[PDB]
């Protein structure tokens, strides 16, 4: 019947929900690798500080940067953190490289429309708003601590 | 200096209201070929459809957000796109947004030993500015169910945004600004 | 035929106003969430400023490096969904650019004239904001001298 | 029937080979022309040893950013010669997989299990390296405490 | 009559050789400004260095890196090496996905082969042996050098 | 603040185990058309699968491993994936190594003098994962050589996966910390 | 090394105004085929084709800026891109520019005492080689809108580009050396 | 140590000199069907094709490198490469440069007070790598004017490469321990 328009989240169409869901657990499992050899050893470590400075949450930030293809400031300098990040960044090229084939096939002359990257536009702007609740929430507590101490 | 952060501010504010209030109200975001009773260049907004020309020029319409057709081939997602671009929600919340910053703005200036005040009007002008873009995409996507150019008012809005971030980062500049000072003299 | 500035053809209109709305809400949230507590004052633990946030989002989206990348949560978040947009419309804006040119023959240096012309106007607008700044910064030694 | 490394169809196996080949190549030379000469010592003033100049390379064919850059005239025209080398194999391998799967359907899982197996076997085998680099040094601190 | 086999530099097929041209020119104009944007002011200087290194040398490096989408190890702080950072970005990123899609249309199924890229590795060997040479006649100069301080 | 990562990382341990072996047990990985006799709405597993509804309903036909006839040996990848798939080595595998990692907490409680049990016990978790996502990649290639659905069974394994990450990164921030309060007596 | 840079410096930025000259005087720009009558080989530059060979070698005709017929007023890009042309401001102004460069590095080394001349001097020359490259970016898109061979007169503001570039960083390194030898006295 | 590390330098430096001058001087580098007098499988290397089944076993053909046929289509690039090919300089010229750096090793043990010979030695086995390269890629660029196989002589070619590499590695770093000891001393 009538023209069915793409959809909201039409983004992820290119691939499969099976891959994407597997793309979210390698992430996970590199970021978890990735933090284990850099920080598991004493030897790496100095009131002690790290040589490196790959934590969980540093190790997730590096797996999402290297992921999208933006890069962060830090860089894995041992032999495993290396082959860690080296197998990270064939895995990220190779997926990367076929959704954007699969995405020009699946695009299909017209300019693309609004409608097409409303989600992504909502997706956005949803994170802002996190974001600037998350950072009021901190805000909020350590004026409540603060105060708590002061009194 | 302090004075014209504070007078710049305001101005800003009470132009970026006063553009987004224009904006809502008129009734020139979109200027498309249709009917303005019941195939001519009209002149429509978020609330009224209006002809420009021939026998019919300056009879204004309301919207027909939910036009009487069958119905029985839309799922969910087009029934909540078209609810939230009829209600206008977006447009309206950045209205209320931008008059609560001019508002801590201007009882800030009356409490001036409060500092929470100019961040919650940054964050409120900040947050009008996203509810602006979230009006924007939503105005445009209903919009997409064949030349249309769009209206002043739509332009209106458009710099109301623009606006309204500018004085939000002036906002938490005067927020940093005033803690610094503070800091000074401890 | 295609026009001076064809390398736009692939998205809309209204994709590329909401992009720069998107690319300045961005950076003034960032800048936002990383400098607006005085719990992270001391001098700023970072330097996401403005003109540098701005300058962030820009790189990020340009497919280009920064010297900087933040480092709060809060920060963190704008940046990866911002990542996230950034991947999503360039990849999209490669697919539609690859179908517009499609539609063999190199291509010509007329398809690109508008891109040359918009580097060398920018070129000229940066030369010239240095000299200006130049000439204030002098006028005003010249008076402090005095 | 597409294979488990269907991913490396695009480009021939020689071309493979070769790749691997420069790559060596590549960072060995690096690596020469950064540390060989006397004069640069002091202490180096550039970190290019072998290990760091394979991870340069590695990082530059894989359109990810170094934390290092070489700084003098040669180390610079080695790196350069690499990113034009880089650019132009991984463009014309992203065509030609563009070409390979628009011969329309999702990607499923089945195409890319390969690169997961890769993935997952690399993160075993960092982790190995790095229990038995840390079991070496435990036995030397036990010889060394002794 | 007979297939011609493909060009041994037929990576440079999808673009016009004066696109080619006016690439280099403009990679040229552009390191130039950056530099001299960068390092005119007496005001950016304070026996006295720079407050950037944003010399001509690091200028083209820092051109050159951003054309070949791999990036360096500085980036302009000012206003003015900003906007010319900037539009060489945008400049980038147009060129560089018009050059990707028009290989795909040129390249026209079957892989690529060895003859296909073969001219890029031989500049790329070429290139090398060019570094290789540079750094030798630098150490030759220098020990003659400390040689003739000597004697 | 022992007492509490410890509770935390052998309480998050338990879970996984438990989700990885109820996963592995019950037959509700997949739903899909097919029959249970040796085209109806059907529900298997890693072993079995069982129909739903009908004069069928409940009866229970173990998965055939082998499809096609002759028994086919055309592609040696293929009959390997099969054979991985049949053995579901890798569910087990991390099954054993959650089981693994959950004694050697244990043992540690009890020990409290050797930390490398700790790493132990983290390194266990950490191949869990690995293994999980292993069985999970093959699993879905397995199906995939008309609509379906998941069960909660796979996902049991899949937030088994996530737990086990979470409680291998507890234990090596234990390994981490157990190591420094050695360098400060020191 | 004042003395060797000045030389250098002037050295180029002669030679660049005299390539830039040259090849703004010649019309050996594009060979094509064509007639200069009021389709043998021809030789054009900015301002008239001649042929080559035959009876009518030699005879030069004017461009004719203007093509088609009617003088079609179509797109207003195109008339502005065919004006420009066809004034050819673009050439002419990086020879001007060039020349007050040269004039200002000739005050400059009378004056040795106002440092601002040499930094007017390396602007001049870069704003020549922009020009320089707008320039041929309008000549080529104008040749566009059946081989072609570029001549030397075209490859003669192609290397007077380079040079002035060139010269105009050597320029500024003479402005930057200048106000270190200031600093140091200081 | 230094010791293990000449010996190392010393033992790869021989390997792959015999390495590649045993695929240099074997005729197994391709596996390809053909004819070895005047379609069936043969082996074929840099200089001959032999045949390995039928009634013609064993009958080796030097390989027609330049072909009887018209040859009116072809260009100089084309005979280029295949007089590089034919002449197989490249091979040879990675043989002799391995055996100039094996001499440079082994004369440096007789005049140890001079360093530049191990650098020379490194530089001899780096360029012997990338002559190396170079010929496989002509080798196989040539080849490509339908199963064909790389035998062993293909093979000890190219693990000769990477030997060369490794021991080019090596020798620069004995030539930076070396410099380094000198300075030590001073
Ligand atoms: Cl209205
Ligand atoms: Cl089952
Ligand atoms: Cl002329
Ligand atoms: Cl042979």
């Amino acid at each position: 019947p009538q023209k069915s328009k793409p959809g909201v989240f039409s983004f992820l169409d290119p691939l499969a929900y099976e891959i994407w869901m597997c793309i979210v657990f390698a992430y996970i499992g590199v970021s978890v690798v990735l933090f284990l050899v850099s920080r598991f050893s004493p030897y790496e470590w100095h009131s002690s500080e790290s040589t490196n400075e790959f934590g969980i949450f540093n190790s997730l930030w590096f797996s999402l940067g290297a992921f999208m293809q933006q890069g962060c400031d830090i860089s894995p300098r041992s032999l495993s953190g290396r082959i860690v990040g080296g197998v990270w960044w064939f895995f990220t090229l190779i997926i990367i490289s076929s959704y954007t084939a699969k995405l020009a096939a699946f695009l299909t002359t017209s300019a693309l429309s609004l409608s097409n990257v409303a989600g992504v536009f909502y997706i956005l702007v949803g994170g802002l708003g996190l974001a600037m609740l998350v950072a009021l929430i901190e805000f909020c507590y350590k004026s409540r601590a603060e105060a708590k101490r002061m009194k | 200096d302090r004075g014209v952060q504070m007078l710049l501010t305001t101005v800003g504010a009470f132009a970026a209201f006063s553009l987004m209030t224009i904006a809502v109200g008129t009734d020139y975001w979109l200027y498309s070929r249709g009917v303005c009773k019941t195939e001519v260049m009209t002149h429509s907004g978020l609330w009224r459809t209006c002809c420009l020309e021939g026998n019919f020029k300056g009879l204004c319409k309301q919207i027909d957000h939910f036009p009487e057709d069958a119905d029985y081939e839309a799922d969910t997602a087009e029934y909540f796109l078209r609810a939230v671009r009829a209600s206008s929600i977006f447009p309206i919340l950045s209205v209320i947004l931008l008059f609560m910053g001019g508002l801590c703005i201007a009882a800030s200036e009356f409490y001036k030993t409060r500092h929470n005040i100019i961040l919650s009007a940054g964050i409120f002008f900040v947050s009008a500015g996203l509810s602006n873009i979230i009006g924007i995409i939503v105005y445009i996507s209903a919009n997409a169910g064949n030349s249309y150019s769009y209206g002043w008012s739509f332009y209106f809005g458009a710099l109301s945004f623009i606006i309204a971030e500018m004085v939000g980062v002036l906002a938490v500049h005067m927020f940093i600004d005033r803690h610094k000072q503070l800091r000074a003299t401890a």
